[PDB]
């Protein structure tokens, strides 16, 4: 039963370096899912959201990150946006289940969290599931620069700001994607 | 505003005993870290969120709990645990320490 | 290794300003917070405030707002504490603290103390 | 500053001759990562608004048919036109655009008679 | 599910077009990844391509030397050595990750002896 | 980047042997472990150091996390006598660890 | 794309003047702008540039304080403000775009705004 270190973990990583954990050789319970309902979004593609413990797959790959509440719709097949074209892009034939719930009593601090970075500019769109951890300068302008971070030389990882005194559009949602495969 | 409270402020403990010290808090809080300060020196990081042991700690220390009250249980008290145990709190509010427990041997 | 080595013990006259140095080492200075802790002798610790040294933004406690001001010079890996309008009751020991994961101090500092002299 | 200059100040060339143009940079404007030079050339008549016709480094731009060619690397650079035409009677500038003080000088067109 | 490759004995001045014929999966969506192995001194990573689009990635010691290409219609991938020498006489594999993106090199092909002393 | 412990490794038959890889920077549990019989091509044995692969016996237990990874081969038979590898998956390039050859 | 300036100006010494660079045909926040100063036939200097996405400016050390660059985003029109003109700023001014990709710091230039100092 390896669904106990994926959801209730201490600190998820950022959205750009989205952590992965492999699940194998144990049929999961799916008891906290679709029977506890403390989560916000359960937008679950392909397979029915109610029949999970009956079915069996080949590989169960889980991954996780933390995104703003106005960007919870971007974790989707092909729905373009800001994080779904530079940080983490699902493919168009992805089957699996997407999980999201609120996290403001854990991930927010008075004065900004300043440690949940997200990637702003990249030279092209992302491929499906391709992740990049490098912090190379985008150099939007004509000139190249040697990491000097000047005019049109950005740090591509913009830092989130997280305070408990905000709305729902600016609150970090702990979002975990489940990816399954048949053969 | 979040303020904690450690109710057993002075604890006597003979060696080879199980002693549980508690941390009561105003309202709600998430996970609850711990810390140990030897008298007259810099403190040391002791316990993570509730039950992880900071990778340098003998395995007698184990704490658990949920909700508002979180507590630490030492399995067998020895001569080396003559220090004060403070607590932080992992929440939205800034970390405000509690009072402490002084653990003396008799 | 990771270690936050501080300055020496300081004694000043009442009313003077105090600058506390906090040399960070071993880790990436521009990602981990730096907190500040106050320990009156014989008493429990008390929180002062933090300063995230990448994007400098300080936060202070309600009972520590006019006396303590924090600066963090990014390219030297040293934070600073400007304690101001010093009276006799602020005669105690001051450590640093570093954290990343929310409120859990990974690497404390060795004790430098600050007292008044007469 | 990064300073460049044209050693041919005067051309004095009629219709249909082999010409060259040269500029010498102060420091190297070779970006070491992509291995590209960063220079540019553009034309202007003494009346009109100039127009760029050379890309990253001595390459060409879709527009006027590229009889001209430029070349070079590092500090010394070339720009050559095989035959002078009616649209070649214009002053050409050598522009540095690697380091950010974007200074550039002039190299003047003249005619022989 | 398995890769298939070729063999080569080449000259110290020439250029080699190796191969890695892929089979059994969708060649449009996975990454092909090339590693090299000298006798001894462990493995080493060279570069990769995305045969759907042509977005090649490289290592700084191996950029410019290997010019990786791919062809969608023939379902194979080509690497192209340049300026071979005595240090490049090694064994060159191709490997596809298990689940595309960020995973483990689960399917490896047979070795291609490339012997380029003289 | 990686490094390895022993370039050569001597064991008897029934003995338990740990092979350790210490990574220089931090890799949040994304290494993998390869064996390589001296003829054929190296195959995947352990990936995401806790998890084993299909077609692999339950003898091979890799463990550890953070920046110290360990492979405890329990009862080394006469078959499992080859070198062993390490990896990292987060930063580019995916640079390998050195070899570590197992022998009697 | 075609990029138009304003008409010729005749400005008294020591005055604030706004030069308009009106452009259309493309999304304005995608490429930068620049301003150079052709001093009666020798395009030696550059005034500065301004990114429409962030409003960030950078000026040459030759024109510090006497040159300011401010561009609003909605009207797709660039503006350059020259304050305290003297007898040295007698030139023509072009506004520039930055290529079709980020390949060249100049391209698709405009007409010539001829600003002489009218004493
Ligand atoms: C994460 O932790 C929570 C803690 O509340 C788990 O909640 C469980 O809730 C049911 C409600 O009936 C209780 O019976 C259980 O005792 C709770 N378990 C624990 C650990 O306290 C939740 O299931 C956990 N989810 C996981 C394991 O990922
Ligand atoms: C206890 O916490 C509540 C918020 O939940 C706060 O309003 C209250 O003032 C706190 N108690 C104190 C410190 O007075």
């Amino acid at each position: 039963c390896p669904f106990g270190e994926v959801f209730n973990a201490t600190r998820f990583a950022s959205v750009y370096a989205w952590n992965r954990k492999r699940i194998s050789n144990c049929v999961a319970d799916y008891s906290v899912l679709y029977n506890s309902a403390s989560f916000s979004t359960f937008k679950c593609y392909g397979v029915s959201p109610t029949k999970l413990n009956d079915l069996c797959f080949t590989n169960v790959y889980a991954d996780s990150f933390v995104i703003r509440g106005d960007e919870v719709r971007q974790i989707a097949p092909g729905q373009t946006g800001k994080i779904a074209d530079y940080n983490y892009k699902l493919p168009d034939d992805f089957t699996g289940c997407v999980i999201a719930w609120n996290s403001n009593n854990l991930d927010s601090k008075v004065g900004g969290n300043y440690n949940y970075l997200y990637r702003l500019f990249r030279k092209s769109n992302l491929k499906p599931f391709e992740r990049d951890i490098s912090t190379e300068i985008y150099q939007a302008g004509s000139t190249p620069c040697n990491g000097v971070e000047g005019f049109n030389c950005y740090f591509p990882l913009q830092s989130y700001g997280f305070q408990p005194t905000n709305g729902v559009g600016y609150q970090p949602y702990r979002v975990v994607v489940l990816s399954f495969e048949l053969l | 505003q979040i303020v904690l409270s450690q109710s057993p402020t002075i604890l006597s403990a003979s060696p080879g005993e199980k002693v549980t010290m508690t941390c009561r808090a105003n309202s709600s809080v998430g996970f609850m870290h711990w810390c140990q300060q030897k008298p007259g020196s810099s403190p040391k990081p002791w316990i993570y969120a509730t039950s992880n042991l900071a990778s340098g700690v003998p395995g007698r220390f184990s704490g658990s709990g949920s909700g508002t009250s979180y507590s630490l249980t030492i399995s067998r008290v020895e001569a080396e645990d003559a220090a004060t145990y403070y607590c932080q709190q992992w929440s939205s509010d800034p970390p405000t320490f509690g009072s402490g427990t002084k653990l003396e041997i008799k | 290794q990771v270690q936050l080595q501080q300055s020496g013990p300081e004694l000043v006259k009442p009313g003077a300003s105090v600058r506390i140095s906090c040399k960070a080492s071993g880790y990436t200075f521009t990602s981990y917070y730096i907190h500040w802790v106050k320990q009156r002798p014989g008493q429990g610790l008390e929180w002062i405030g933090w300063i995230y040294p990448g994007n400098v933004k300080s936060i202070y406690n309600e009972k520590f707002k006019g006396k303590a001001t924090l600066t963090a010079d990014k390219s030297s890996n040293t934070a600073y504490m400007q304690l101001s309008s010093l009276t006799s009751e602020d005669s105690a020991v001051y450590f640093c603290a570093g954290e990343e994961h929310g409120n859990y101090f990974d690497f404390w500092g060795q004790g430098t103390t600050l007292t008044v002299s007469q | 500053d990064i300073v460049m200059s044209q050693s041919p100040s005067s051309l004095a060339v009629s219709v249909g001759e082999k010409v060259t143009m040269s500029c010498k940079s102060s420091q190297s404007l070779l970006y070491s990562s992509n291995q590209k030079n960063y220079l540019a050339w553009y034309q202007q008549k003494p009346g009109q608004s100039p127009k760029l016709l050379i890309y990253w480094a001595s390459t060409r731009e879709s527009g006027v048919p590229d009889r001209f060619t430029g070349s070079g690397s590092g500090t010394d650079f070339t720009l050559t036109i095989s035959s002078v035409k009616a649209e070649d009677l214009a002053v050409y500038y050598c522009q540095q655009y690697y380091s950010f003080p974007l200074t550039f000088g002039a190299g003047t067109k003249l005619e022989l008679k | 599910q398995l890769a298939q490759s070729g063999a080569e004995l080449a000259r110290p001045g020439a250029s080699v077009k190796l191969s890695c014929k892929a089979s059994g999966y969708t060649f449009t969506r996975y990454w092909m990844q090339w590693v090299k192995q000298r006798p001894g001194q462990g493995l080493e990573w060279i570069g990769a391509i995305y045969p759907g689009d042509g977005d090649s990635r490289y290592t700084q010691k191996f950029k410019g030397k290997a010019t990786l290409t791919a062809d969608k219609s023939s379902s194979t991938a080509y690497m192209q050595l340049s300026s071979l020498a005595s240090e490049d006489s090694a064994v060159y594999y191709c490997a596809r990750r298990n689940y595309y993106g960020y995973d483990a090199f689960a399917y490896w092909g047979q070795g291609t002896l490339v012997t380029v002393s003289a | 980047v990686m490094t390895q412990s022993h370039k050569f490794l001597s064991t008897s038959v029934g003995d338990r042997v740990n092979i350790t890889c210490k990574a220089s920077q931090d890799v949040d549990t994304a290494v993998a472990w390869y064996q390589q019989k001296p003829g054929q091509s190296p195959k995947l044995l352990i990936s995401w150091a806790s998890t084993r692969h299909t077609g692999v016996p339950d003898r091979f237990t890799g463990s550890g996390s953070g920046t110290d990874f360990t492979l405890t081969i329990s009862n080394v038979q006469s078959e499992d006598l080859a070198d062993y590898f390490c990896q990292q998956y987060s930063p580019y390039p995916y640079t390998f660890g050195g070899g570590t050859k197992l022998e009697i | 794309v075609q990029l138009q300036q304003s008409g010729p100006e005749l400005v008294n010494p020591g005055a604030s003047v706004k030069i308009s660079c009106k452009t259309s045909g493309y999304t304005f926040t995608e490429y930068t702008m620049h301003w150079v100063k052709q001093s009666h036939g020798k395009s030696l200097e550059w005034i500065g540039g301004i990114n429409p996405n962030n409003g960030d400016t950078i000026y040459n050390q030759k024109f510090k304080g006497k040159a300011t660059l401010t561009v609003d985003k909605s009207s797709s029109t660039a503006y350059m403000e020259l304050r305290s003109l003297t007898s040295e700023d007698s030139a023509v001014f072009y506004c520039a775009r930055e290529g079709d990709y980020y390949v060249s710091s100049y391209g698709y230039w405009g007409q010539g705004t001829t600003l002489t100092v009218s004493s």
